[PDB]
């Protein structure tokens, strides 16, 4: 619970989260995203083109 | 000037204008011959008149 400085309310959280055991190998999220003409399309492959 | 943060609340004495987390700064300087930009958490020192 918070309700510290407010100044609209309380602010909890039963955050429970189950906490489950970590397993025996790591597992990531990834959340990937590309976005064209708002620049120099500058973020570009390894290449060797010349 | 300017002072831009997620979260605020007021000072010890009741003043407001305190944010509380990482703080975005973006203060001019050298008499106008440069612009600092800052991600810093700002802690209230306890000095008189501060």
């Amino acid at each position: 619970t918070r309700q510290l400085s407010q100044l609209e309310g309380g602010g909890i959280l039963v955050g429970v989260g189950s906490v489950t055991p970590m397993t025996d190998t790591l597992q990531m999220g990834f959340i990937i995203s590309v976005q064209y003409g708002t620049d120099t399309n500058s973020v570009c492959p390894m290449m060797d083109l010349g | 000037a300017f002072m831009l943060g997620s979260s605020v609340g007021n000072f010890s004495n009741g003043v407001s204008g305190r944010y509380f987390n990482h703080t975005l700064l973006l203060l001019p300087d050298g008499c106008g011959t440069r612009l600092w930009a800052l991600y810093c958490v700002i802690e209230p020192r306890n000095g008189s008149y501060c």
